[PDB]
């Protein structure tokens, strides 16, 4: 049909809520930056970990 | 203070790379340590190279004693030939107002006194370099006065750990989490800080203090009843765990107790040594903030009106 | 429903902050304040030991 | 000209008895949030100092007067209250009359600090606010009179009322609500000093245990000296640890908090010119700030 897309596979726990996936979200468990980060030297990596 | 004030002039050497000239024009409001109140000096006198001690590069904790030996001054206007600054110990201007740009992570409020700290915090370590003149400029960070007394208390308590073969790095203010960058401290200036402590520590202990020590069982009984007394101990004080074990009691009777007041004499000696010690380690809070068009918050990276503090 | 569609669980497991704090077990304003006015006595069968 | 004058506007609806008390209060000390030309009277009143919920006590009034800005009222128009701030407006003019609310007389050349009305009242009916004016008493008495009232509160858990300045009696006792208004200052004294006198006593485990009057001086002098021998004269060097070094910092901040409170800096000095040196109660005194 066209170029064949490539799926990824990320190990996740079983008992998460499916309701996290019914809205747009990250495959990562935490929301990344850097739009979310404010005005501080640390915030962009501080959102991460 | 004179009728016109007193304005020093820091002359600029003629050899200037043009990007370093624009670097000086960003130093519109900073704080500059003068060694004297001479009217004409050089940039080599201001910069970090003359600001070193003999053969030894000073650390962060040792840089505080170098500050109080010198004269803090504020740059007013950058000229192409020289830099005009006004001292702070001298009466500052004709008008009584100076602008100060915040090279500080923390915003300012009205009325709060400003003391000033070396570049200590992580990430925001910013030193202007004049590479045509091979100079380095370390500029101090203006901060509110209870914050500066915290940072001195965090640094001095860190050096006492080094004489004893966790943790103390993290501060908080306005809900902001912030730590500070420090690796080593020279054993010289720590002893100068510590001897300045323990002499002022001892000179608060007078005959009335042992009478005050009998009220330690009263406070630990009173912290049961009012939460305002619970706002004292905080579980990290000695006196909560000291009251759990020691039951002291008063000496009796005092010599010439008719003529004298022992509780009064212990307080006045306490107010002149221990309550004074916030001035003795750092330098004095010479400057507070009075915005005229009333801005309750002076944001980080902006100027502010400035008026002396007694 | 949150600001955007999100199924936000509010449990009573979440209610530690208003209950576990010791401000619930306070008497002082009640007994010290209700006994301002005099009140007559009922049967002292449960009250007495 | 170039003299700075704050203008305080009174909201209309003043009854004829209410304006007479405001006519009388000419030379008094009045605080304000920020230096500004025009300003309401709601920021002047004692109701503006509250945190709740709670009318502020003697400890908060000492903390507020650092952040508040002192000003002395000039002539009082029926339209507005014209007052000049002390810290900026006086550096050009130089001379401001000031009436004592203090019963203690003033000599020439004295430094004067401001004290909240703890030594011991104007309220307006129609405007629904209160006014509390601080007491301009001299600064060497100011470290004394505060410390006398603290010493009474420690006795709550000889005569402290004797204060004789420039040939005059004073009676601190004169009662009930003055003691409970001052209770919060008393507790921060004892918690500061006892935490002071445990940490020094833990770092030096034998201050009291050391021998009297001759070994203690020898322990004092080497500590008093300037020479390089400093640290080996001090330090004493599962199981729980005494958090001493954290208790250092919390005590130093609390001691550093009270340094700004109980300095009571000389804001005002009085220079009597063409008149008597002694300025008594209810008399306008000229004021010259530091140049």
């Amino acid at each position: 049909h066209g170029q064949d897309a490539v799926c990824e596979f990320i190990a996740t726990p079983v008992s998460t809520d499916v309701n996290y996936f019914r809205r747009p979200c990250n495959p990562r468990g935490r929301a990344a930056g850097g739009v979310y980060a404010g005005d501080k030297e640390g915030d962009v990596t501080a959102l991460m970990y | 203070m004179l009728a016109d004030g007193f304005e020093t002039d820091i002359a600029i050497p003629s050899g200037i790379s043009r990007p370093d000239a624009a670097a000086l024009q960003r130093c519109e409001g900073r704080v500059v340590f003068l060694p004297t109140i001479r009217r004409q000096l050089t940039l080599a006198d201001v910069a970090h190279e003359s600001f070193v001690s003999g053969g030894v590069s000073p650390d962060t904790l040792g840089l505080l004693l170098a500050y109080r030996r010198r004269f803090p001054a504020v740059i007013t206007r950058v000229l192409p030939t020289r830099i005009v600054a006004c001292p702070l110990d001298v009466g500052l201007t004709h008008a009584g107002t100076v602008n100060l740009r915040n090279t500080s992570p923390v915003d300012l409020c009205n009325g709060d006194p400003i003391s000033l700290v070396p570049p200590v915090f992580e990430g925001q370590a910013t030193d202007v370099r004049l590479d045509s003149l091979d100079l380095t400029l370390r500029f101090p960070v203006p901060l509110p006065s209870p914050l500066a007394r915290e940072i001195v208390a965090r640094l001095v308590a860190r050096g006492i750990r080094d004489l004893n073969p966790p943790d103390l790095n993290v501060l908080y203010y306005n809900g902001s989490r912030l730590s500070l960058l420090a690796d080593v401290q020279q054993l010289g200036p720590v002893n100068a800080e510590l001897r300045s402590l323990v002499l002022n520590m001892v000179y608060s202990i007078t005959e009335g203090t042992t009478i005050i020590l009998t009220l330690i069982p009263r406070l630990f009984a009173l912290s049961a009843q009012d939460g305002y007394v619970n706002a004292l101990l905080q579980m990290q004080s000695v006196t909560r765990e000291a009251a759990q074990l020691i039951h002291p009691e008063a000496p009796a009777l005092m010599q010439d107790g008719e003529r004298r007041l022992p509780l009064y004499e212990a307080l006045v000696a306490w107010l002149t040594h221990a309550g004074q010690l916030g001035d003795t380690l750092a330098l004095a809070p010479v400057v507070r903030v009075c915005t005229f068009d009333g801005a309750a918050v002076v944001r980080s990276g902006d100027m502010a009106p400035v008026i002396r503090y007694p | 429903w949150g600001k955007d569609r999100q199924v936000l669980r509010l449990s009573l497991e979440h209610a530690i902050g208003t209950v576990c704090h010791p401000s619930l077990m306070n008497v002082d304003a009640a007994v010290g304040g209700l006994n301002r006015d005099p009140v007559e006595a009922a049967n002292p069968y449960g009250a007495y030991v």
